[PDB]
RNA sequence: AUGAUGUCAUACUUAUCCUGUCCCUUUUUUUUCCA
């Protein structure tokens, strides 16, 4: 419906329609605009030949069904670790088992 | 005067110009001979019947499409608004529906041929830009789940036209030049001084006896533009009474008193009519453009000035000009206009600066950030700095995010493809901010509304040509004050503005030169020799200049002329000089033309002569399709050289039928090609008179590259074993990188440019033999120094 | 493209070899060339048309 | 078998079109009709002057349309038409508008060709997609 | 079929046939001439190629050479009279319009090489 | 063309994506892969005179993949032939696709 | 019984190199019988 409208009353789709579903959708909509969407538009049959790939590699390929750069990327889990961090006991608690305190680094947000 | 001189030279030319084409003509009906019982004739009657038939079937489909379009043609300015009757309006609907029928009982007959070629063959064994909306479709198809008011334009027009800067000094001004016939008029932009004159001139009869107005521009587009202005105002059609000729695109008329052109259109209406004697007038615009073309009219015309008091001299420009511009002009009185419609502040930096394109990048990027709405006008250099501009800036917009607002980047230069410069002329949307990065092709003739910030780093790329080298480097130059004062003055035609220099007052106001060494200096002037030279002005010293070149630069233009054979021994016109000089084109290029001649390569060379009118722009190189556009080039690369290599190019694009999605696919710009054909089809045109038969090489390079040393030998570089170096002067050369032979590097070379960009360059080369060398020029190359 | 079919399939027919064992392939597909995708679906569609019939 | 289907294959592909091209020339020939009574309804205060003005107009156009072709063999071909596709032209002609588009901050927020799955491979650290803090 | 196989030759042929019925009925669709194609009287030769100084009198003089004259029409251009620079001229047998093309096909007058083929028009 | 033979050899560097120890031959494949990233043009002029004139192949290798409750067949193809049989690939179905070759139940499909 | 001719790869020499290299600003030039 949007970019119906967009081409009647001829504004540009601007960040604000899309900011709120980005990544939603199955493709997912941030594919749309993504850097290499020119060359491809000339890749068919990527789902079958990802299948058939077992055949030539001789390892195994746990996302066959899938594409990142053509379905989208289809799940997030960067709460995972904040919630695991908080449920450890937080960075506090974690690395009073650890030789944190014996390195005499001064404080923890720098360790690299 | 020696005004008188030369028109006795100059009538006397008309004479024997009508005569020697009506030899010609005579010459030909020589050379050309063409000399011209019962069933024979009732057999052959109907085979005329064949032929009438068949050729009164192209014929009668010809007037078709003739009537054809005058139908509506016609209906364009009569129906849509008058109270009309009866009859032309029955016939109206008539011929409405009529063509209709025609296209559709065509398209019918399509309609059956490619339904009909839609189906499925068994094979047989015998030994437009929208890849990005065919990728969107791809996404929603996979992503689907389903299961009078004329009047009033008159006095608008009116309106605004009374608030002119020079409506007010409408008659003062009017009765001024009445007075004097040479009236230096000095005002800058947007007073209309273009527009507004001529037709006061005009409502003032200056055109009764039939009289015309004269309009000269630098810049055909410009012409063009001030023409449908002007003919807007008039209220007339732009063409008939008022237009404009340009090379390629007459717009005018038998009716025609306002007649607009260019400098060196003005000097070819001098290789017309030595008087002028059905205009009355002149006006000659912004004269301060400092062209070759302005720089040889000023002599002539002043010339006529002093034999021609009835006819008026009216030189109009932007700047300062007017201290020698009357003073070469008999100091004719200088009449001021005040115009300039809004202010601009003016901002030094605080210092010097030492890496000023990052300057600039920050810079907007501050403005941007802070500033009201507006839009942005920012100066570079030319097209890589460019790029690497509009890079920065949207990097910088990736990284900051949701944190700024929608930045316009738009680059602008010349080369760049015709729907890239367009783009640019789109009114902004809501909200956003519009930057363009532009190059000195910004300064003048383009008009861009809502800038209302300008950033000068203060710089330019000027050429200059060192004669005692044979080479123009285009290289950097602090710009002048007059450059910076109007880069500036670009701005503000709607509003307040703000020009940011990247450089202080201190080195503004000291270290700043008035004005662009007036062109005739800098330039090489190969073919305004040839020019002055076919006018027959022997003594070139004395000549009335206004800015002569130096000795030196003529000295070398002589040598020039006079090795490729334009010249006698003591300096005046051969057959070949004079036949050479009627091309507005290179003497080089026309020694390469006249080799066809001999060669029996006339097409082919003709076209590379095509070529190398316009190449600076022929393939475009995106960064972002950076390998599919060596490869689509990389296609045609020819063995012999990039001529040869445009040769094919050319030939593969008309054999396409002039496809302009050829080039799209090809990565060739279309400007380019299609203008080189248009020069190319003139050329032909002038090719009867320059007595050219028109032949073909037969697939025979080897005359074609023959013709190319007939012509260029004097553009030869050889081998030495510490890099490529001249041939004659011995002073070192490099390869360009994007050439043919870039990675091939004959032992005997020949260019068709002399640079020296960040090394010294060449452009446009082949290779070729050092016996052509002996072949053609003994005289001036002889064998011992190859 | 009658080229093209006889590459596909002659490029089927090959020697096919484990460490020192070496046999002729002749009669089904290797499945590891990589048009061997479209081999696949393309023969799966013949069968496709002698499971529903044409009408279906 | 392939000679008998091919020939079966264009005998079939020439009967269906010849009936499809006789079906044409009946459309054509509606058309026919429709082309006489078109002209029949046709023939039967401002007009009579820009009616004047219609075959002045057009009959001058006549005029340097034959002119045109007498000078130089098509300069209608050599004027008209090709006064009407270069870009310059048109903007300084005042031509107006001679799909969809929008935002930048929209584009280029990813650049990559291939899937980030590496291809099979495992062993590599690839599972959440932002640097910890 | 059979309209197809029978030559090369005549299958263009038929398909030149049509092109002429096409254009015909194209060029009454847009409108030109009231009776559909009828045939050209075999009397009357158009003369191109023609000079605005060469008039009906003159034309008629040369073309009276071969042939008895029924006409001599140098169509023009209306409000200025202008001659069209070309013509048609009007015998009276077949004989006078075949003996007048065939030597004044190509031939210089007033310094023109004219042309003469014979009348095209169905007007 | 070298849109399908950009994807082509993006297709086949993703076998080496971890750049290992790989081997003689592995080396020697990357090779012909970057060579042909370098001049699409020998390349292409290399596969369809391939595609044009061959007829007698090399021979492949076999090998099993062991899922430890069946096995799985793993051939190992020369780099010259995967390279044009990759472009062929690519280029089959991208034309299969625009004809409609395929009719919608054929199923592992790109659209879902 | 040692000729030059070479599109021959290999061997070899100079405490001979691994640090001596790269993409153009602006823009203009008169024209001719149609058939």
């Amino acid at each position: 419906l949007k970019r119906q409208e967009a081409i009647a009353q001829n504004r540009r789709l601007t960040l604000e329609d899309l900011e709120d579903s980005w990544d939603r959708g199955i493709p997912r909509i941030n594919t749309l605009f993504q850097k290499d969407r020119h060359t491809l538009a000339y890749d068919k049959g990527w789902r079958v030949r990802t299948d058939f790939k077992q055949y030539q590699v001789l390892k195994q390929n746990p996302f066959w069904w899938t594409h990142q750069r053509h379905d989208g990327k289809l799940w997030n889990l960067n709460n995972y670790r904040t919630d695991m961090i908080q449920a450890l006991g937080g960075v506090e608690g974690i690395l009073e088992h650890t030789l944190f305190k014996g390195t005499y680094f001064p404080t923890w947000e720098g360790l690299f | 005067d020696e005004w008188e001189r030369t028109e006795r030279e100059r009538l006397q030319d008309l004479e024997e110009r009508d005569a020697f084409a009506e030899r010609v003509r005579q010459r030909d009906k020589d050379r050309t001979r063409n000399v011209l019982a019962e069933e024979d004739r009732k057999a052959m009657v109907p085979e005329l019947r064949k032929k009438s038939r068949r050729e009164y079937l192209a014929k009668r489909e010809r007037e078709k499409l003739e009537d054809l379009e005058a139908e509506l043609a016609d209906e364009e300015f009569l129906f849509g608004d008058v109270e009309l009757s009866r009859h032309e309006r029955q016939e109206l609907k008539y011929k409405r529906r009529v063509r209709d029928l025609a296209r559709e009982y065509r398209a019918a007959g399509e309609q059956e041929k490619l339904e009909a070629t839609n189906r499925y063959h068994m094979p047989k064994e015998t030994r437009p830009g929208e890849e990005q909306r065919r990728w969107e479709e791809a996404r929603l198809g996979a992503a689907s789940l389903k299961f009078s008011t004329q009047a009033q334009q008159k006095e608008s027009i009116q309106a605004v036209r009374r608030s002119l800067p020079v409506f007010p000094f409408r008659e003062e001004l009017l009765a001024a030049i009445a007075n004097h016939q040479v009236l230096i008029i000095e005002g800058e932009t947007g007073s209309g001084k273009t527009t507004q004159i001529p037709q006061y001139l005009f409502e003032e009869g200056y055109t009764n006896k039939g009289m015309k107005i004269a309009c000269t521009q630098p810049r055909r587009v410009a012409a063009m533009s001030v023409a449908a202005r002007v003919a807007r105002e008039m209220g007339v059609k732009l063409g008939n009474e008022v237009g404009y000729s340009i090379r390629f695109e007459d717009c005018t008329s038998e009716r025609t008193v306002l007649r607009y052109m260019t400098d060196g259109m003005l000097l070819r209406e001098f290789l017309s009519e030595p008087d002028l004697a059905s205009y009355s007038v002149v006006m000659v615009d912004e004269a301060h453009e400092r062209t070759l073309h302005t720089d040889i009219l000023f002599g002539l015309i002043k010339d006529v000035a002093r034999f021609r008091p009835e006819l008026k001299v009216l030189v109009a420009s932007a700047t300062m000009d007017t201290a020698r511009f009357s003073t070469f002009f008999d100091d004719a009185p200088v009449f001021r206009i005040p115009g300039r419609r809004f202010p601009v502040d003016i901002f030094y930096t605080k210092a010097p600066e030492a890496d000023y394109l990052e300057a600039c990048v920050v810079s907007v990027l501050q403005i941007h950030v802070t500033q009201p709405p507006g839009d942005i006008l920012v100066f570079l250099t030319g097209q890589e700095e460019i790029e690497a501009a509009c890079e920065m800036l949207q990097d910088r917009c990736r990284r900051l995010g949701s944190k700024i607002r929608e930045l316009l980047v738009l680059p602008i230069y010349a080369n760049l493809p015709s729907d890239m410069q367009a783009r640019i002329f789109q009114p902004t949307p809501p909200g956003a901010r519009k930057v363009v990065v532009a190059t000195n092709i910004a300064e003048t003739s383009l008009t861009i509304e809502g800038i209302i910030y300008v950033l000068d780093p203060g710089f330019c790329k000027q050429k200059s040509y060192n004669p005692r080298t044979g080479m123009e480097s285009l290289t950097v130059t602090p710009c002048s004050k007059a450059s910076a004062n109007q880069r500036a003055g670009r701005a503000g035609r709607v509003a307040a503005g703000k020009c940011f220099r990247l450089y202080t007052a201190w080195a503004y106001q000291h270290e700043l030169e008035e004005t662009t060494v007036p062109e005739i200096q800098r330039t090489s002037l190969g073919n305004v020799v040839l020019l002055l030279k076919s006018l027959g002005i022997h003594d070139l010293m004395h000549f009335d200049f206004l800015d002569p070149p130096p000795y030196e630069t003529l000295l070398l233009a002589l040598e020039q002329l006079y090795a490729l054979g334009a010249l006698n021994h003591l300096g005046e016109l051969t057959t070949s000089g004079r036949k050479m000089a009627e091309l507005p084109v290179d003497p080089m290029l026309s020694k390469m033309i006249l080799a066809s001649e001999k060669y029996s390569c006339s097409e082919e060379i003709l076209t590379v002569a095509a070529m190398l009118s316009v190449n600076n722009s022929i393939f475009y190189r995106p960064k972002d399709k950076v390998v599919h556009a060596d490869n689509a080039r990389v296609n045609f690369f020819l063995p012999g050289g990039d001529h040869l290599v445009l040769l094919n190019v050319y030939t593969q694009w008309a054999e396409s039928g002039y496809s302009s999605q050829w080039c799209y696919e090809n990565f060739v710009q279309f400007r380019s090609m299609r203008r080189a054909r248009d020069v190319r089809e003139q050329l032909e045109g002038l090719l009867e008179r320059v007595e050219v038969g028109l032949s073909s090489c037969q697939g025979d390079y080897i005359r074609v590259r023959k013709a190319i040393t007939a012509g260029y030998f004097y553009h030869t570089a050889r081998l030495t074993r510490s890099g490529y170096r001249t041939v004659k002067q011995q002073q070192t050369v490099f390869i360009h990188p994007n050439s043919s032979l870039f990675e091939q590097q004959p032992r005997w070379l020949l260019y068709h440019e002399l640079v020296l960009t960040t090394k010294e360059f060449m452009r446009q080369v082949l290779e070729i033999e050092s016996s052509w060398l002996l072949e053609v020029a003994p005289h001036y190359y002889k064998a011992k120094e190859l | 493209d009658h080229n093209i079919a006889d590459y596909m399939t002659a490029k089927n027919n090959v020697v096919i070899n484990y460490k020192d064992m070496n046999h002729t392939n002749s009669y089904g597909i290797i499945r590891g060339l990589q048009f061997a995708s479209f081999i696949v679906q393309y023969y799966g569609l013949v069968m496709d048309l002698l499971v529903l019939g044409l009408h279906r | 078998a392939d000679r008998k289907a091919r020939e079966a294959v264009e005998m079939r592909a020439q009967v269906e079109r010849k009936m499809a091209q006789k079906e044409k020339e009946k459309h054509e020939e509606k058309l026919r009709e429709m082309a006489q009574k078109a002209r029949e309804r046709r023939a039967g205060d401002g007009e009579a002057r820009e009616r004047d003005e219609i075959r002045h107009d057009r009959r001058k156009e006549r005029q340097h349309d034959r002119n045109l072709s007498r000078a130089a063999p098509d300069k209608r071909s050599k004027l008209q038409r090709n006064e009407n596709r270069d870009i310059s032209e048109v903007i300084a002609l005042g031509v107006p508008n001679p799909e969809v588009q929008y935002d930048q901050r929209l584009f280029n927020q990813s650049k990559g060709m291939d899937s980030g799955f590496a291809g099979g491979e495992d062993e590599i650290y690839n599972v959440y997609d932002q640097a910890w803090r | 079929d059979d309209f197809k196989g029978r030559s090369a030759e005549e299958v263009e042929e038929i398909k030149a046939e049509k092109e002429a019925k096409t254009q015909a009925i194209l060029l009454e669709m847009v409108g030109d001439l009231p009776d559909a194609d009828i045939k050209p009287p075999e009397n009357v030769l158009f003369v191109c190629k023609l000079n605005p100084v060469t008039t009906d009198e003159d034309l008629e003089i040369i073309f009276s050479r071969f042939g008895p004259i029924r006409s001599c029409e140098v169509i023009r251009d209306w409000k200025t009279g202008e001659s069209l620079c070309y013509a048609f001229i009007e015998f009276e047998k077949e004989e006078d319009c075949e003996k007048a093309f065939f030597k004044m096909d190509n031939v210089l007058i007033d310094d023109r090489r004219i042309h003469v083929d014979f009348s095209q028009s169905v007007a | 063309d070298t849109k399908l033979l950009i994807l082509a050899l993006e297709r086949l560097k993703e076998a080496y994506s971890v750049k290992s120890r790989l081997n003689q031959s592995q080396r020697e494949e990357l090779g012909l892969i970057e060579q042909a990233y370098d001049n699409p043009h020998e390349a292409l002029s290399r596969i369809k005179r391939h595609l044009l004139t061959q007829r007698a192949f090399k021979e492949v290798g076999i090998e099993f993949m062991d899922l430890y409750s069946h096995l799985v067949p793993v051939y190992d193809v020369e780099p010259l032939e995967k390279i044009t049989d990759a472009y062929l690939d690519q280029y089959l179905w991208y034309e299969a696709d625009k004809r409609r070759l395929f009719p919608p139940w054929i199923k592992p499909a790109d659209t879902e």
